[PDB]
């Protein structure tokens, strides 16, 4: 399990804040198909020849 | 072998069937502390994860006060959240409990 | 178990092999679910 | 339409990480998403106010704007990158008086000199 | 057929691509579109042995 | 077997060749119908994770009913249980404004 | 397209401007920004690279 920064809370009237001093760009890639590939059937030749 | 040691629980054990019918129920990827562990993890980042602009930063603020700015985030203002801060709390609690 | 009945359940073609094959990519596709779904609750930085 | 057409505030819904830039090329049966995200790192801890009031003037007060008041007195920092900077009128707004914002009588930054 | 039973109007559902699409909608009548229909076989010419 | 000679032993073994061949066929497009369902009904609770969990919603009905304020996640048997707290307003008056 | 309100005006703006717009519009300041336009630039580019 990959645990996550823990930030603690604080018994104050303040808050801890927990803030990035670096940074990177990187590429979610996604694929979404929208498509299936369209096919018709004799059926009459399929099934008798 | 428990299906062997003590045999189907009931009629029409689908479980101890398995093993005469000829089919396998499979264990799912993730074991139930691992599971446990991604919902607790995200409970405690609730308050500060629904702050502010981004999502890069996070603010570790009590519960309470994370749920005094979702309130006067929608319409209720900060005087009446001020006066009723354990009236509010009461309800929110009549609505787990 | 029964021979003969294998012996003429080959005449039907690769069918366990479309059964087998149809299930592995139905269970992997939970797993990449599952997968998916969790590396989404994640949290990167959370209170105890 | 969300995406790439727009930059999206929807955690998950594009790439992972912040949302900045998506785009699209063909693929074989659909498309393909490019999603660029900003992602964070190295991050520290720093203590922050809720918002400042002036002290002598506890009626008048301040909550910073899509970021974070710290303390450094205090200035204000973008909540995406830690680079604290003077608290102007430009990064605060008016808010009504709260408990938990901080009294302050020396150093009071310019929206609430008045 | 008509009402009073007799045949009127009939399509030959070998005769053309067009006859064999009226023929699988049961209709004399089809809508507009680009549909498959029975491929043209091709036929011997001959026999080898 | 023990009953028939082959030339009706087939046929009757054929006979329950088919009617298993069908219970397969069968059973294998439901978990096909099944596990594409469940994956949609995945993404829609990754949505809602972050829609509803790691933000307060301005979307009506997305969430909950009500004003949506914040939402909280536990495993469940087969997914996710989703428990969305909101505000439900009462005893509306009318005013001139 | 993703600079201001409507779908109906469109900005003829350089690719470089908008991903500032974009970075700010996130939480990064402008003096940030500014200071570090060719190190935004670089990463960018890395990410795609
Ligand atoms: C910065 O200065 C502010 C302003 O002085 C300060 O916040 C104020 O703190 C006082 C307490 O120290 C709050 O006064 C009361 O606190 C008690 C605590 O239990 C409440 O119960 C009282 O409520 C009753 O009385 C109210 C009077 O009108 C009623 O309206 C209410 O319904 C109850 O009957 C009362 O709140 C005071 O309200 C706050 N001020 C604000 C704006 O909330 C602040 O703490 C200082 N900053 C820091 C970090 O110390
Ligand atoms: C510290 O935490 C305890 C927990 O009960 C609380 O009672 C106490 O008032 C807190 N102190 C401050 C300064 O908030
Ligand atoms: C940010 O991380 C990169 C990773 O190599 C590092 O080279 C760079 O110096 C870091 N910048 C800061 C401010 O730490």
């Amino acid at each position: 399990f990959n645990h996550p920064i823990q930030v603690d809370q604080l018994n104050s009237s303040y808050f801890k804040l927990s803030i990035p001093t670096n940074f990177s760009f990187g590429v979610t890639q996604e694929y979404i198909q929208t498509t299936i590939q369209k096919v018709t059937v004799d059926c009459k030749q399929y099934v008798c020849n | 072998d428990d299906c062997m040691q003590q045999g189907p629980a009931s009629a029409r054990d689908l479980i101890c069937a398995q093993y005469v019918a000829g089919y396998k129920v499979l264990p799912p990827l993730m074991d139930v502390n691992m599971e446990a562990a991604y919902t607790s993890s995200l409970l405690g980042s609730i308050a500060g994860v629904g702050w502010t602009a981004g999502l890069s930063s996070f603010a570790a603020i009590p519960f309470a006060q994370s749920i005094f700015y979702r309130l006067n985030g929608v319409g209720i203002t900060q005087q009446v959240l001020s006066e009723n801060q354990k009236l509010i709390a009461n309800k929110f609690n009549q609505a787990l409990g | 178990g029964f021979q003969k009945c294998e012996q003429l359940l080959r005449e039907y073609g690769q069918f366990c092999s479309k059964i087998n094959q149809a299930l592995h990519g139905a269970n992997l596709r939970q797993d990449d679910s599952v997968r998916n779904l969790f590396a989404s609750v994640k949290s990167s930085q959370s209170s105890p | 339409n969300e995406c790439v057409k727009a930059q999206s505030k929807r955690s998950g819904f594009c790439g992972q990480g912040t949302h900045i830039v998506s785009f699209v090329v063909n693929a074989p049966n659909g498309l393909y998403f490019m999603h660029v995200g900003y992602y964070p790192s190295n991050h520290i801890e720093v203590v922050s106010a809720y918002g400042l009031c002036d002290a002598a003037n506890p009626t008048n007060c301040i909550a910073p704007v899509n970021g974070y008041f710290i303390k450094t007195e205090w200035s204000y920092t973008g909540s995406s990158f830690y680079a604290p900077e003077p608290i102007t009128s430009l990064n605060t707004k008016y808010v009504a008086p709260q408990v938990t914002y901080q009294n302050i009588s020396t150093n009071l930054p310019p929206p609430l000199l008045g | 057929f008509s009402v009073d039973g007799y045949i009127r109007r009939a399509i030959d559902c070998g005769f053309n691509d067009l006859s064999q699409l009226h023929c699988s909608y049961e209709s004399f009548d089809v809508e507009s579109g680009v549909y498959s229909v029975s491929s043209f076989e091709a036929k011997p010419s001959g026999s080898v042995v | 077997i023990q009953r028939l000679d082959p030339p009706e032993q087939d046929a009757q073994i054929d006979r329950l060749i088919n009617g298993r061949l069908t219970t397969l066929n069968a059973f294998v497009a439901q978990q096909l119908v099944r596990s594409e369902s469940a994956a949609l009904s995945a993404q829609l609770a990754k949505d809602k994770v972050n829609e509803c969990v790691k933000a307060q919603s301005k979307r009506s009905g997305f969430c909950g009913q009500g004003t949506h304020i914040v939402s909280f996640v536990v495993n469940a048997p087969n997914g996710l249980y989703f428990m969305h707290v909101g505000y439900y307003p009462s005893n509306h008056i009318e005013v001139v404004s």
